[PDB]
């Protein structure tokens, strides 16, 4: 599968100074003539927040500070006028193949230190290795079956996030092949919920959990995400601790 | 891939022609039933488009939305409707020159709608290559050259629409070409039973059931070309299928002119000769 390389692992830059973030794909990402990339920023403790599109399109509401340039296997975000409010990890997704991937993240810092969808995640905190998992993402303020995607995804410690999988409001479910013998993802229109099920959760899996909905053009974009939901798998019980 | 899609298009879409004309004159009554042959061969085009992509592409997932889909069916078949009504309205040889001038349509749409641009040297070369055609088919009053002009527009917003489909998002050959022709199979369909024409047209297919064959010898053909024709729509674009189809269109005219040995008349050297020109500037720069 594509492998999405940043180059700067960590960015020191002062306020007021022009940043420039690199991403290259191990292939190339455009699909007749369109460069299938996108860029997010996730700040600490939060679901990463959409930015970008097409390598080139900033999504409606973002600032004009941020701009996407490159094409073919290199690609770079710049923003010009750097404020404290974009202080945060960046990451670039190429959409080219079904096993959609992300960047390993490059971080920011500073020198010197229902009239939208809401989601909901619920799931064991704990679980102990080979015992079959199952998490429930359930959705208010929308009904899962109008035209949009509703994916799976995780973030290991490290912040090297990873796309599960989807289910499309036709029904329709893709997963990433390395996991597609693993995982199962079902979904519950009567109670407007989707589940992802899990079979023999390994110590491995311990990880942040999101479910998010996306719309495709220009590849997919996760617009909009949920708050997350922690899964620990141990040996031993927590206590005391 | 363009030498193939040129030679497997050609030669498909020439057995097609004849097998077209052998049943619409055959003269067994007459046939005067365009419109079911059209939902015949719109209905085997789907099929075979849902045979590849049972066979061939299972992985991938549509992304494209219906809508999109549906509109690109009905401006497909309000070109074909109106063209079908031009020739109707005006002589046969007029209609054909008219529906050769598709990629000037097309590249005008596109850069009205899309805001795409082009180099001008692409420019010249498409003009050149649509004069010439224009010029070495037959060259010698309204309400029958509008129909063409509005045929023409249909088609150019028909590429209009399958080029902003593939740019954003990425549809499939296969998926693109089966659900064109669900649509325009649907829109058929009511109207033959609206119009009812397929009652017609069933009494004379019983009453000569030999037709059935060569019928489904001819769809079975324009399956064929139309994979290549979506294949060349979405490797290269809608302006480039346009081209190659026009251009096909010539060599057909070319090839069957010096078969018969007929005359050719210095203005249709100049002819062949523009289109070559023009041909070869796209080829070096394309
Ligand atoms: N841009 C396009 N999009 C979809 N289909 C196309 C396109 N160009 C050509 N085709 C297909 O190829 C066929 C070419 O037919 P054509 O030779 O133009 O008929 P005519 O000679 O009566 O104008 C059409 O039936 C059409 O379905």
């Amino acid at each position: 599968d594509i492998v999405m390389t940043q180059s700067p692992a960590s960015l020191t830059v002062s306020l007021g100074q022009s940043v420039t973030i690199s991403c290259r794909a191990s292939e190339n990402v455009e699909y007749y003539g369109t460069s299938l990339m996108q860029w997010y920023q996730q700040k600490p403790g939060q679901p990463p927040k959409f930015l970008i599109y097409g390598a080139s399109n900033i999504e409606s509401g973002v600032p004009a500070r941020f701009s996407g340039s490159g094409s073919g296997t290199d690609f770079s975000l710049n923003i010009h006028p750097v404020e404290e409010d974009d202080i945060a990890m960046y990451f670039c997704q190429q959409s080219r193949k079904v096993p959609y991937t992300f960047g390993s993240g490059t971080k920011l810092e500073i020198k010197g230190s229902s009239g939208e969808v809401q989601l909901q995640e619920s799931g064991p905190g704990l679980v102990k290795p080979s015992q079959s998992l199952s998490l429930t993402c359930s959705v208010t303020g929308y009904s899962i079956t109008s035209d949009y995607y509703w994916n799976w995804i995780r973030q290991f410690p490290g912040n090297k996030l990873e796309w599960m999988a989807y289910i499309r409001y036709d029904g329709t479910s893709d997963y990433n092949p390395s996991l597609k013998n693993r995982i199962s993802i079902t979904r519950d229109t009567s109670k407007n919920q989707f589940f992802l099920k899990l079979n023999s959760v390994a110590t491995e899996d311990t990880a942040t959990y999101y479910c998010a909905r996306a719309y495709y053009y220009d590849g997919i974009n996760f617009d909009y995400w949920g708050q997350g939901t922690t899964l620990t798998v141990s040996s031993e019980n927590l206590y005391f601790q | 891939r363009l030498p193939l899609c040129f030679l497997g298009v050609f030669v498909c879409y020439f057995y097609y022609g004849i097998l077209q004309a052998k049943i619409t004159r055959g003269k067994y009554e007459t046939f005067t039933f365009a419109l079911t042959l059209v939902f015949i061969q719109c209905v085997i085009n789907a099929v075979f488009a849902k045979i590849l992509i049972q066979f061939f592409d299972t992985a991938r997932v549509d992304h494209t939305r219906s809508w999109l889909y549906a509109a690109c069916s009905i401006s497909y078949l309000g070109a074909m409707v109106s063209s079908n009504s031009a020739l109707q309205f005006v002589n046969y040889p007029t209609q054909v020159l008219g529906k050769s001038c598709k990629p000037i349509p097309v590249m005008l749409l596109g850069v009205t709608l899309l805001k795409k641009k082009y180099p001008l040297a692409k420019y010249l070369c498409v003009l050149l290559i649509v004069a010439g055609v224009a010029l070495f088919m037959y060259k010698p009053v309204g309400y029958g050259e509008l129909l063409l002009l509005l045929s023409l527009t249909l088609d150019g917003l028909t590429g209009v629409s399958q080029d902003h489909m593939r740019a954003h998002y990425q549809t499939g050959s296969n998926h693109m070409m089966l659900n064109i022709n669900l649509w325009s199979t649907l829109l058929l369909g009511m109207g033959i039973l609206f119009t009812g024409e397929l009652w017609e047209f069933l009494s004379f297919a019983e009453r000569y059931p030999a037709i059935i064959y060569n019928i489904l010898l001819f769809g079975l053909t324009s399956a064929l070309g139309q994979s290549f024709i979506f294949m060349t729509v979405v490797y290269f674009g809608p302006l480039t299928c346009s081209i190659i189809t026009t251009t096909r269109k010539f060599f057909t005219i070319l090839a069957s002119v010096i078969l018969f040995a007929n005359p050719i008349s210095p203005m249709q050297w100049v002819g062949t000769v523009l289109v070559f020109l023009g041909l070869g500037l796209d080829a070096k720069f394309g």
